[PDB]
């Protein structure tokens, strides 16, 4: 009630501040305590701060002229919380997979995806700057927060799945793994982006871009969109029977993937391109006008 | 004048090197892993280079023994020359393994500092303060010495408490002067009030009496809770800031009775 | 004895190493100080050419260029500034604690608008933090081209013109250390200069190997990058506020922070006192996701000295509750220490803060006029307001005026407490309000029934932070605040009806007694209040402290389960509605048989539901539901 | 020729003004620097006397005397060191960035136990931050007594002193500036002493004009002694207790203490202390994090526990005294903060070891845990790398326990041979969760649950996904798995069909109040109960998160878990309802009952009640019906 102007040291009533009575001008200790209500014993309103301050106002009624007491007819909030202010925050468990389960039918707002895309790629630039190796990064290792922020976690099998995990982390359809994974080579910027490139298409479709069985068969689905050449555009690190993959044309990503704006179709096609050296870096894609 | 020795410290959990789109809960774990893998690779390499060096060393050492033997051999000097060249190559190989080891030494010099390279566990000694042996002292015998010297030692400080009025100042005061939370203090305050009455200092007497019952209040529920008053005096100011008008006045009534 | 006089000496051999090694912790200042020196030299020209245009006959363009050379592991700073003479290289550049900017400080009596940045005469030597060797090739118009050269080894040299065309300013050759190659990276260069040369008057460009398509043109892209962009953001507060429009000011905000949307509310602050400074305040159109992540370091209000980023200690620059206003504070009168990383005499910032806060409050007041955008502002940062109200004692006289609430008379319209007060009745001497878990809860609370029947307006409050603010704010515009949830809710009413209530109290006197006994150790006081209309009874809070909404808040939010406070701070009172059919019946039933356990059980039921209806938790909800199930079974014939 | 060579120069006139204006920020540190220099000189004596004891003939006492003089507004500092020769006064004292401490340290290269500081060579000039003029009077054992006078005006003078003799050492006269008289205050002096001189090896005394107003020798000014410098094996519990009490000013001694030192490129000694009780301001956001203080050579540098230790460990008191850190020219700041992070890591490891050993001491651990389990749980929440270690320290009450807490590993040791998960229940109170319907069948199936009654447990359990290979499961969520006898399974499927249309009816009645209506054997004594979907907040988490004043309400759109109505087909009520559905599924009274039961279950299940008033109004109506009112 009183108009606060200054501050008294910290003690029983915490940070006791100092006010003046809006009407009489009398000074007062702006004492404060946290305020709950009931407990395990039922409701309430456990003894009584609800009249403790009445004591303090009773002391004011006595005017006993040495009664520093709590301001106004309530246990005023003058820096409350015991007294002691403390914060605690919740971890976000909103898995990208959950996002997609909560997401709408094929044609997921390209602009939303653009924002999440550039967040992802920006995250990658950091990860590439820190040489973070994680060819095993899959949709479920991507966190999408309630504020619409992409966060990356679980950087490769070396430090993940320390507790109960999948029995087919690799056997499962690897439609989200780069050809370089399917070729049994290694991790690279293009590998990472190939993975998420399909994920981005999944986001647009709310449904995996490709879906094969074996690594070669998975490529057999991949090739249907990006196109296929014979054994003359294959990398050295190839475990798959390169050259035994009958050549075929590409299928305009723009038309295949729902709401895939041509600029993003180009970025995706570049991310999906079989040859890792014909792909686009996270930085280049990040800085592309599409995003 | 030169602290460059600490310009290359690597910290795997460095929270000042993070990113908005990265979950560092696992990134830091990745960094740990990378550090370990790199050390394993480094150590492997060094050992293999050392091995190779020692092998070529032994090979040329034995060849040199053989060179002496071929020199001695009656016509073995033709073979000697052949072996000399081979021994030279073995020495050159040894050398190149050592040159690689020198490069490993250079790599060690370039190595980042961390909890495994900066230092070792020079000394560690734990201790849990269990005890000091279930016992008990006669508080009257303690008082006989304490009341007489403690009160005089802290007489002014006891009086300073008696001169307080704000509930918060009383808490902080005893928080700073925890050794004053006892009966000897309260007893002085009672005696002091009597002396103040005699000296016609009733205004002060009344305030001292207020603080007298504050110390008595601390003693009151400390006994009820079966705990050392100094361990819970802060809960009396917590109780005071929380207890009902009717019941805190009732606690003040019980308090006045306790005194 | 004989008094001998000695001059103080200096062990330069040690001193030099201390300058390099012990003066700085952050090697990023390398480029900052180098650029600063270049801009000082450019300022020197500006003055000289200002008073004498022929001073530009050997070059008019004023700028700072940075060219990295990875193939050498060196950096080149191109200073198109006035440069130095041979004597200056020897005297100024080659002397510790020596600066020619002081000469300009004294010489420029006419050049009052020429502000040199810094003046210690030692920052140059910080170059050797990351450089093995530095060569400064320069040609001041009053001398020839010379190549100053040193590795900071206790000596330096000066060489004659080597033919590398420098007719103005200087070429600083920075030979980087083996382990300082990160400063050859575009990214790294940009990271540093963006934090230190942000508002340099003269444009800074980088000459970088341009990432490009293979030169097979078939395709080909440009070979080099001209990164002028580094200084695309100019000082705004330096111009006249009246001549600054949003077409540029809003753009500044968007460049101030990565936000592709103009600001919500802004305030230019011009200080012409001892602490001369100018500042721009920016309020976002929405709160940030991490707004309350106080674990993070603040950086909204930044402190610049002579347009150079020095500090961003918002902890000192602004209040915690104002940690949403982004902006720039720029002063040329600040006493920075030798490192220029920290302002000496923090009391300066204490004054600066107070002054800024005053303008924040004025901005908020200005916003209050624009109800549309005010409501947008208010809702975006209502918690921050309430936090200021909660924490900032002194300025609540302005912050409480910014409060806006939904009431029983305004309904869905959020209104000012001043509007509330101006519309108070002649009997309405106190502001009535109610807090709770939600609008529809308090809007249907038993506590506001009579209050509405008495024609009083009830302010509806729902946030936990509101629950703080109601404890704090208990008077506004001369009239106190009374929660309708509290006991002693003295509504203005007809004395004769009070008499009727006293007669009702006599009527239900024995009932209240019986109920208290039934609810012994459950409720402190069972009594009667006409605040209730449709309800037979209601657990009511006391005039002070803990209230219906409060447990939810503090018991669950506080990490410290201060069980003393948890067990020392709440009673319980039960109001009775003497006009309610059940209450009437209960009286009759008590009179019929006060020992009728069934009636007693009914009282307990009603008690528990009184707790529920008032937003209180039960000691064992399962037994409550068990009673319910029992009653259901009775209804079902089970 | 084409190049000229020059030595680097220094403009001392400006340099000096920089020294006493820009090199320092705080000014009270002038005592630290001058006292430090005294202790360096006192160590010089000690060493020299080790080789030649007759050097102690000119006084055998090593100390620092502080004598304020308000009548002049000056401060006399008497340093009983060796002293400075005339040459030293003009060479070392009168030279910037130069100290003979190093020369002495060069003498000490022959082998010594001597430890001095002073690698910058400028500390002396900090005196002029506060003093207008400084006079240094000294008498070296190998020279005469000389007065050295300067106001830092670019020059200084030296003359042989007269009058009072100095056996050895030097006296510093601080002609304090008119606005620096605050340093004549006892409190102010002691403040600085306690700030940076609390562990100076030599006696520092403060003379005060007190009863008869004469200079009283405050010998106890720095009576506090270093303990980590002593051999830990020779330090008793009483000594560790006294140190803790002196360190923290807590009358109560510590719960536990641990000495810790590292050697190598990083080198330090330290004492860590666990307090027996938590502080009333433990979680205060504005509390200075200075529980453990940082020293170099027993000289206070800083106490920034914000980086030194984890926030969840911000209760451990102690001292870390390093041997050699990269202090800035301003010693108050340390270069290369990554060093502190390394130190932190080493400390954390040792704290965890101490905690483990404390856990071995069950009785004191229980005491510890009761006081600092909150911090432990915060560690579970915050620290992703030591969580596993911290989880071993967790203790909860469980079904098979009394009021005695038990570890998760102990729970695991009592798990059934077919039990693949840890059953638990969260809530506001032990009694609340003890009476929950969710643990009734669990008990009927012979299972133990973990009782979690603290709000933080929602954050803790969020991270406790698996323990010792065992998964964890809440009894309050959907999908609660308990042993399913194939016979019973068949019977349950029969029951599902039996109450199929009943559940459909209930859903039609409460279509927008419940996501799914179904029977479940998780219930025993209750007719029905509301469960939480595995996705989103629990009823408890909802209630708790709603408490947060600073919570963003829009995040609930991602956290509002689905509610489902569990039905217990074994009750007469449920059976009656089935029969009533058959009699007339459109019976309004039955429908009202269904709604009643739902709200009854929801409320008693710990879920937020939409409208307590309307709920109670229904009750009042039913009461009126029982009373015959209307
Ligand atoms: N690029 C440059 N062009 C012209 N003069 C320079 C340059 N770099 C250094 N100097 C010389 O150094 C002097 C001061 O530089 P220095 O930075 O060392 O001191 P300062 O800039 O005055 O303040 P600070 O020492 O804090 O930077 C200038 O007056 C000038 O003589
Ligand atoms: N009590 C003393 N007795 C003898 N000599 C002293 C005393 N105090 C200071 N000196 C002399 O003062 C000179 C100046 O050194 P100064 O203390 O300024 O550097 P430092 O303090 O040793 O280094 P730092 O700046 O790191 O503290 C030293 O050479 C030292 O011999
Ligand atoms: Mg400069
Ligand atoms: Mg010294």
């Amino acid at each position: 009630r009183y108009e606060p102007v200054a501050e008294i040291g910290v003690g029983a009533y915490g940070t006791v501040y100092k006010a003046r009575d809006p009407h009489s001008g009398h000074f007062v200790a702006l004492k404060s305590v946290r305020v709950p209500n009931g407990g395990g014993g039922g409701g309430g309103l456990p003894i009584s701060t609800v009249r403790e301050v009445a004591l303090l106002r009773r002391l004011e009624a006595f005017e006993h002229p040495n009664v520093v007491r709590l301001m106004d007819v309530c246990a005023t909030s003058r820096t409350d919380r015991e007294i002691k202010v403390t914060l605690v925050f919740e971890h976000v468990d909103q898995d990208l997979r959950t996002y997609l389960d909560k997401a709408p039918p094929p044609g997921l707002p390209a602009e939303t995806i653009k924002d999440l895309m550039r967040q992802f790629l920006r995250g990658l630039d950091f990860l590439h700057a820190n040489c973070i190796v994680h060819r095993d990064l899959k949709p479920e290792n991507i966190l999408v927060t309630s504020g619409g922020t992409v966060k990356l976690a679980d950087f490769g099998l070396a430090r993940i799945y320390s507790y109960q995990m999948a029995l087919t982390p690799v056997v499962v359809t690897l439609w989200y793994r780069a050809p370089e994974v399917l070729l049994q080579s290694t991790y690279a910027t293009p590998v990472d982006m190939w993975s998420v490139g399909c994920i981005f298409a999944e986001m647009f479709r709310r449904k995996p871009l490709f879906c094969g069985n074996s690594e070669a068969d998975q490529l057999g689905k991949i090739f249907d969109l990006i196109g296929l050449p014979p054994e003359d555009d294959w990398p050295r690190d190839v475990s798959l029977p390169r050259g035994a993959f009958p050549p075929r044309g590409p299928r305009p990503v723009q038309s295949v993937v729902p709401e895939m704006e041509e600029s993003g179709a180009q970025l995706l096609l570049e991310m999906l391109t079989f040859n890792p050296h014909k792909r686009i870096s996270a930085f280049r894609a990040l800085q592309h006008s599409y995003l | 004048v030169d602290y460059s020795v600490w310009d290359h410290i690597e910290v795997s959990d460095d929270e000042d090197e993070t990113h908005p789109n990265i979950d560092t809960a696992s990134l830091f774990r990745w960094r740990h892993q990378a550090r370990v893998e790199r050390m394993e690779q480094f150590q492997k390499e060094k050992e293999e280079l050392d091995r190779g060096c020692r092998e070529c060393k032994r090979k040329v050492a034995e060849c040199q023994r053989k060179l002496k033997e071929l020199e001695v051999a009656e016509g073995g000097k033709a073979e000697l020359e052949r072996l000399q060249a081979e021994a030279q190559q073995l020495r050159k190989e040894e050398r190149s393994w050592e040159q690689k080891l020198e490069e490993m030494r250079k790599k060690e010099k370039s190595m980042p500092w961390n909890v495994d390279t900066l230092s070792k566990d020079g000394f560690s000694k734990s201790m849990v303060n269990t005890k000091p042996e279930k016992t008990e002292e006669d508080s009257e015998e303690v008082r006989e010495q304490k009341h007489k010297t403690f009160v005089e030692k802290y007489e002014k400080q006891i009086k300073h408490f008696g001169m307080l009025r704000r509930w918060d100042d009383s808490q902080k005061y005893l928080s700073d002067n925890v050794h004053l939370v006892c009966e000897e203090t309260a007893n002085y305050l009672v005696i002091w009030c009597i002396d103040l009455e005699v000296e016609e200092k009733c205004a002060l007497m009344e305030q001292v009496a207020h603080q007298t019952i504050v110390m008595q209040f601390i003693l009151e529920l400390a006994k009820s809770l079966k705990v050392d008053p100094r361990a819970c005096f802060r809960q009396f100011f917590t109780k005071i800031k929380t207890a009902d008008r009717q019941y805190m006045e009732g606690f003040n009534d019980e308090l006045e009775a306790f005194k | 004895e004989e008094v001998e006089t000695f001059a103080f000496q200096a062990e330069i051999a040690q001193l030099m190493s201390l300058i390099i090694n012990t003066f700085y912790s952050n090697k990023e200042i390398f480029l900052r100080e180098l650029i600063s020196n270049a801009s000082d030299a450019l300022d020197k020209i500006r003055y000289e050419s200002l008073t004498d245009p022929s001073k530009l006959d050997s070059g008019k363009e004023l700028k700072i260029d940075i060219i990295p050379n990875p193939q050498e592991r060196t950096l080149t700073l191109v200073d198109t500034g006035i440069g130095m003479t041979k004597a200056d290289l020897i005297n100024n550049l080659g002397t510790i604690a020596k600066s020619g900017t002081k000469a300009f400080m004294e010489a420029l009596q006419a050049g009052a608008d020429i502000s040199m940045i810094g003046q210690f005469g030692v920052g140059f030597y910080s170059a050797y933090l990351v450089a093995e060797k530095v060569v400064v090739i320069t040609k001041h118009n009053d001398d020839e081209q010379y190549a100053w050269e040193s590795s900071a080894g206790g000596s330096f040299t000066v060489r004659a013109d080597h033919g590398e065309p420098i007719g103005r300013g200087t070429k600083v050759i920075l030979h980087l250390k083996e382990d300082q190659t990160e400063y050859l990276e575009e990214r790294r260069v940009k990271e540093v200069v963006k934090k230190h040369s942000q508002f340099i008057g003269y444009p800074i460009t980088l000459y970088l190997e341009k990432e490009r398509e293979k030169e097979i043109s078939k395709k080909i892209k440009e070979k080099y990058i001209d990164q002028e962009e580094l200084n695309k953001t100019k000082p705004i507060w330096t111009r006249n506020p009246d001549d600054i429009t949003q077409e540029e000011y809003g753009e500044f905000y968007k460049s101030l922070t990565n936000d592709w949307e103009d600001h919500l509310a802004v305030k230019h602050f011009s200080v012409e006192g001892q602490l001369e400074f100018r500042a721009l305040l920016f309020i976002p159109r929405r709160a940030p996701f991490d707004l309350f992540e106080n674990k993070k370091k603040k950086n909204n209000i930044k402190l610049y000295v002579r347009r150079v980023f020095i500090m961003d200690s918002c902890d000192e620059l602004i209040p915690e509750y104002l940690n949403f206003i982004r902006g720039v504070v720029d002063s040329e009168d600040l006493p920075l220490n030798i490192s220029r990383e920290m302002l000496q005499q923090s009391k300066i910032l204490k004054v600066i803060r107070k002054n800024i806060v005053k303008k924040c409050l004025e901005l908020f007041s200005e916003l209050a006029e624009d109800k549309e955008n005010y409501k947008k502002f208010y809702e975006a940062f209502s918690k921050n307001l309430k936090l200021g109200i909660h924490e900032d004692s002194t300025n609540r006289r302005r912050l409480s005026e910014l409060l806006r609430y939904h009431t029983s008379q305004s309904g869905d319209e959020m209104t000012s407490l001043s509007e509330y007060v101006s519309r108070m009745k002649e009997t309405q001497k106190s502001i009535y309000y109610i807090t709770g878990e939600s609008k529809e809860q308090v809007a249907n609370s038993a506590f506001v029934e009579r209050v509405r029947k008495r024609g009083f307006e009830v302010v509806y409050m729902t946030e936990p932070i509101d629950e703080y603010c109601v404890q704090q704010l208990k008077e506004f515009d001369g009239k106190s605040l009374v929660s309708v949830t509290k006991e002693g809710l003295e509504l203005p009413e007809d004395e004769e009806e009070k008499k009727k209530m006293e007669e009702s109290k006599a009527k239900f006197e024995n009932l209240c007694k019986l109920m208290k006994e039934i609810l012994d150790k459950k409720v402190e006081k069972v009594t009667i209040s006409n605040r209730l209309v449709s309800s037979p009874c209601c657990i009511v809070t006391s005039t002070y402290g803990w209230t219906a909404n409060m447990e939810r808040i503090m018991k669950a939010q506080a990490l410290r389960d201060n069980s003393t406070m948890g067990y020392m701070m709440a009673k319980k009172h039960l109001e009775i509605n003497p006009d309610h059919p059940i209450v009437e019946t209960l009286r009759q039933k008590a009179e019929a048989d006060k020992n009728d356990k069934a009636v007693k059980d009914l009282v307990v039921l009603l008690f528990e539901t009184a707790l529920l209806s008032s937003g209180f938790s039960l000691e064992d909800p399962q037994t409550h539901s068990n009673r319910i199930y029992r009653m259901i079974k009775l209804g079902l014939g089970i």
